[PDB]
RNA sequence: GUUUUCGGAACUGAGGCCAUGAUUAAGAGGGACGGCCGGGGGCAUUCGUAUUGCGCCGCUAGAGGUGAAAUUCUUGGACCGGCGCAAGACGGACCAGAGCGAAAGCAUUUGCCAAGAAUGUUUUCAUUAAUCAAGAACGAAAGUCGGAGGUUCGAAGACGAUCAGAUACCGUCGUAGUUCCGACCAUAAACGAUGCCGACCGGCGAUGCGGCGGCGUUAUUCCCAUGACCCGCCGGGCAGCUUCCGGGAAACCAAAGUCUUUGGGUUCCGGGGGGAGUAUGGUUGCAAAGCUGAAACUUAAAGGAAUUGACGGAAGAGCGAUUUUUGUACACACCGCCCGU
RNA sequence: CUUUAAAUCCUUUAACGAGGAUCCAUUGGAGGGCAAGUCUGGUGCCAGCAGCCGCGGUAAUUCCAGCUCCAAUAGCGUAUAUUAAAGUUGCUGCAGUUAAAAAGCUCGUAGUUGGAUCUCUCUCGGCCGAAGCGUUUACUUUGAAAAAA
């Protein structure tokens, strides 16, 4: 049982402080290894240069080819696989282009069939993919 | 339960409700005190004196008759041992176990029991230091133990 | 009592932790100046000290009264 | 070892009340226990009790009326200010129409309402309802 | 069960309990006056004696200690006190 | 100017006087004492068959081993029967839901040495107590280093079988080891998978120890008294049956109860499944290894109890699904599931 | 005109100024969680959607569209840090037989916790004034001092 003495405040506080480290999220947030390993460095978005176009096979029981791009970030130079979400939006991206990339929605965890992909493309060549998809803006060229 | 055993016995004494000396007892306080002095001079601890008085002279409780305890009577007279009897018995038992153990090196149970006995000795010595019955430098050492008792 | 004309005393207290509604034991050490007028001062007796100007690097109090321990005979 | 006597007495009373017994024997006695039982009896929860006097710490025989739902002790005895009493009332009592918190104040051992009337704080001992 | 007068146990109830578990503690022992046939002196003996009791006048063994009670020598008579 | 008034401080003597000054002895704990109790511990001593080997004697061609055989030993007398001798290891039956020990663990007789629980107590002390960072003693088996012995068994190994294949299961040998002494090692499903101290809360019948009481049978040729039975009571102990005490997901538990009616004291310890008790640092060890002990990354479940089926080289009541025995990690239901190269 | 250093804006006021009052409201959704269509046309485990469960392999309530329908509204989606939800860090208030879990066992220092009991004062000065109080604390109730925002 727990100690209920009137002078046990140090014991209780010390025990709680030491047992908080067995929480996955607390340790992840306060240890610093996750922040060091995070390619974004704690940012919501980033800018990169499209190295190339790749196709990732969807995990079973689904069968598909998800269109992604390999890009390299400008601030740290790390290489990243980002997802281009829409029907035919991969034709809006060219090689050596500059793209804005955001997270996939699960805080560094993979989403859906796509294995090991945690980033998605937002803007290409300084125009949003939504505007290109809906035909509101054209590629600068 | 016991301090150093799992046993949880209940055997002990139950003093009567009445504190008045029974009518049949013809002894006075002075006669009881003289008997206590003679027994102490014979070389008996207060526990043995109380046992003898209970068994032979019909003295159920000296504190009820004389109004005082055996050890306090001895201290007032001056016939009291330097160190308390229970600590003396503990040290004597430790000495006996240590004398046995030196001739029997493979007796691990003797070593365990000696550790327990010395722990009890340390407890009692610390308690007696707190009450200033012992000087605040008295120490139990195995070599000195034989000479102490 | 090992320095020349200055001793080390200990002050004990309890610190309150609001979250748990409880206390923890804490202590502080003070180096104080002891005048030669106070003799027969032993370890473990109560001392009443008063504040003065800094007498040295770590001494700011002076012994004003000495009261013996409970075991005095 | 036994370190709280009021806790044992209240636990024994509660266990005997759950079983439908008519009387409870609690030992050892204590004047704190007597004050707590007097506070309970003034509100009609227990009834008359008798103190058996042996030459060592005494005993109590308590009559039961069947009106007691729960009697308990609070350990440790926390200091309660007069402005923090409503929080303990919300935490421990079942309703705002019945139930009492027992406090030891400098005026004596009483309930929380009597401590509000006399405008004093103290230390919480237990509760009953 | 659910109805028992704890204040007023029967006299047989309190002699069946353990000596410490009674309402008020009371020992199970007693003192007795013993007389040996050889010598006329009356000796007071505790029932649960732990020492051999010798007659002062004539050095006769009045009793022998055992585990629970002390057994009197053959031919010795005893009477309880009070 | 002296001393004495007055005032302040210190040291000596018997006085009077106090109701003269010690609360109780915990169904708390220590320490005495009494009769017992126990495969508890150490040392020495003693006995018992059995197994192996050796010596001699008798008659003999087989013996051993297996599902079946072979490797193996045998007219240089095997196996079997008898009479002795020697060594080493183990104490059968009695032996039990019995006892002791802190746990590992503990069983031939006798003696010595120290230790202990429980019971009995109108003995003594008077709070001396509970749990415990640091720090310590002990700690199965296996393993390591020196000595002594090496009967049996026997990792490794050599063979003979089986098999599609066996590097396994089976059989013949057989090295470390298994045994004792002295130093290390500190690990077990080291388990009741259940920390210790204290209080309360239903019945029943046994059982081990101590004590108390009581008709009656037996032995000590008589008498008490003490042993063996019988009927009860009390206190600790190992357990059992029963119960709508109450708990819990249930299995089940008189504790795993007295928990949203949530607080008796205190120690250790868990936070979805893997990576992983792995890497690295520190520390201990002769070594083997022991203690402390991550992260990157990966994943939507893994897991507990119970139910209905299907399989098997097995014989009114429950929260609820639900209402021949049994096991299941199967439910696309053994044509299953699943592990490692 | 007023406003103001001078202006601008707001307010006050002439004249003009609304029928498709075209002087046009958007952002996300329509399987469940969660409000709202197994309506029609394409595609056919492709393209794609989908925080999660899942949808799509020729009759797709989920993709691409049309129609219709929901939610908030001059606002509405997305990524990330953080709070509640979390009684999933538990002091209030969690667990440790079998789901993750009690050290192999014992001793023991520090720490934590600890059985009953016990119903203002002389003197000096003008009833109060000075002086000693309290064996001292903890507690509780007062009072004083405590920057604004
Ligand atoms: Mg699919
Ligand atoms: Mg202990
Ligand atoms: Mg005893
Ligand atoms: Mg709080
Ligand atoms: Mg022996
Ligand atoms: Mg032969
Ligand atoms: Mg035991
Ligand atoms: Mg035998
Ligand atoms: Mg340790
Ligand atoms: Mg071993
Ligand atoms: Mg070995
Ligand atoms: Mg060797
Ligand atoms: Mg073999
Ligand atoms: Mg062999
Ligand atoms: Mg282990
Ligand atoms: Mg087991
Ligand atoms: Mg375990
Ligand atoms: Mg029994
Ligand atoms: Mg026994
Ligand atoms: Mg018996
Ligand atoms: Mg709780
Ligand atoms: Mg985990
Ligand atoms: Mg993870
Ligand atoms: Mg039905
Ligand atoms: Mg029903
Ligand atoms: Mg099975
Ligand atoms: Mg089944
Ligand atoms: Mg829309
Ligand atoms: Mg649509
Ligand atoms: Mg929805
Ligand atoms: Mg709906
Ligand atoms: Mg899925
Ligand atoms: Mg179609
Ligand atoms: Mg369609
Ligand atoms: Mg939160
Ligand atoms: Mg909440
Ligand atoms: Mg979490
Ligand atoms: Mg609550
Ligand atoms: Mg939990
Ligand atoms: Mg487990
Ligand atoms: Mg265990
Ligand atoms: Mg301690
Ligand atoms: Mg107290
Ligand atoms: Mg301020
Ligand atoms: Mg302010």
């Amino acid at each position: 049982g727990k100690c209920r003495g009137l002078r046990t405040a140090r014991k209780l506080r010390s025990h709680r402080r030491d047992q908080k480290w067995h929480d996955k999220q607390y340790k992840k947030a306060h240890l610093g290894t996750a922040l060091k390993a995070n390619p974004f460095g704690g940012a919501s978005h980033a800018k990169g240069i499209v190295l190339e176009k790749v196709g990732v096979e969807a995990k079973q029981p689904n069968s598909a080819i998800r269109k992604c791009v390999r890009v390299q970030l400008i601030k740290n130079g790390k290489k990243i696989t980002a997802f281009v979400p829409n029907d035919g939006c991969l034709n809006f991206i060219e090689e050596n282009d500059e793209v804005l990339v955001a997270g996939f929605g699960r805080k560094g965890h993979a989403v859906g069939d796509i294995p090991g992909v945690r980033f998605k493309v937002v803007k290409v060549a300084n125009v949003s993919l939504l505007a290109l998809y809906k035909g509101k803006k054209e590629r600068p060229r | 339960g016991r301090m150093h055993a799992p046993g949880k016995g209940l055997s002990q004494s139950a003093l009567p409700y009445r504190r008045s000396v029974p009518t049949w007892l013809k002894l006075t306080s002075d006669d009881v005190k003289e008997q206590i002095y003679k027994l102490a001079k014979k070389g008996l601890t207060p526990s043995q004196i109380g046992v003898i008085l209970r068994d032979s002279h019909g003295v159920a409780q000296v504190r009820f008759v004389t109004g005082n305890k055996i050890l306090r009577i001895l201290k007032s007279k001056g016939l009291a041992p330097d160190l308390p009897e229970d600590l003396y018995h503990l040290i004597k038992k430790a000495v006996a176990v240590r004398k046995h153990l030196e001739r029997n090196r493979k007796d691990k149970d003797a070593k365990f029991r000696l550790i327990l006995i010395e722990s009890r000795i340390h407890r009692l010595a610390r308690y007696y230091k707190t009450k200033r019955v012992l000087p605040p430098n008295w120490k139990y050492e195995s070599s000195t133990a034989s000479a102490l008792v | 009592m090992k320095m020349q004309r200055t001793i080390v005393i200990r002050r004990d207290y309890l610190h309150y932790i609001r979250k748990y509604n409880r206390f923890e034991k804490r202590h502080k050490n003070m180096s104080v100046h002891l005048s030669p007028c106070f003799r027969d001062v032993q370890i473990g007796d109560i001392v009443t000290v008063g504040e003065c100007r800094p007498l040295s690097k770590t001494v700011r109090f002076n012994v004003l009264k000495v009261t013996k321990a409970a075991g005095t005979k | 070892v036994r370190m709280n006597v009021l806790a044992d007495a209240l636990k024994s009373i509660n266990n005997a009340e759950k079983r439908g017994k008519r009387q409870v024997l609690i030992r050892p006695c204590s004047k704190v226990i007597v004050r707590f039982l007097t506070v309970m009896m003034k509100h009609g929860y227990i009834g008359e009790f008798e103190i058996i006097d042996d030459h060592r710490a005494g005993k109590i025989v308590v009559n039961l009326t069947g009106r007691l739902n729960k009697c308990g002790v609070i350990s440790p005895r926390f200091d309660v200010q007069l402005k923090d009493l409503e929080k303990w009332q919300n935490n421990l009592l079942p309703s705002r129409q019945f139930g009492f918190i027992v406090l030891t104040t400098s005026a004596g051992i009483m309930d929380h309402e009597e401590a509000r009337r006399k405008h004093t704080g103290g230390k919480i001992l237990g509760f009953f309802f | 069960p659910l109805a028992k007068d704890l204040l007023h146990p029967s006299p047989e109830e309190e002699k069946r309990k353990h000596k410490k578990k009674r309402l008020v503690q009371s020992p199970n022992s007693y003192f007795m006056d013993v007389k040996c046939p050889g010598c006329y002196k009356i000796t007071t003996v505790f029932s649960h004696a732990q020492t051999v009791v010798l007659c002062v006048g004539c050095s006769t063994v009045l009793c022998q200690p055992t585990g629970g009670k002390a057994r009197l020598t053959e031919g010795c008579s005893f009477r309880r006190k009070q």
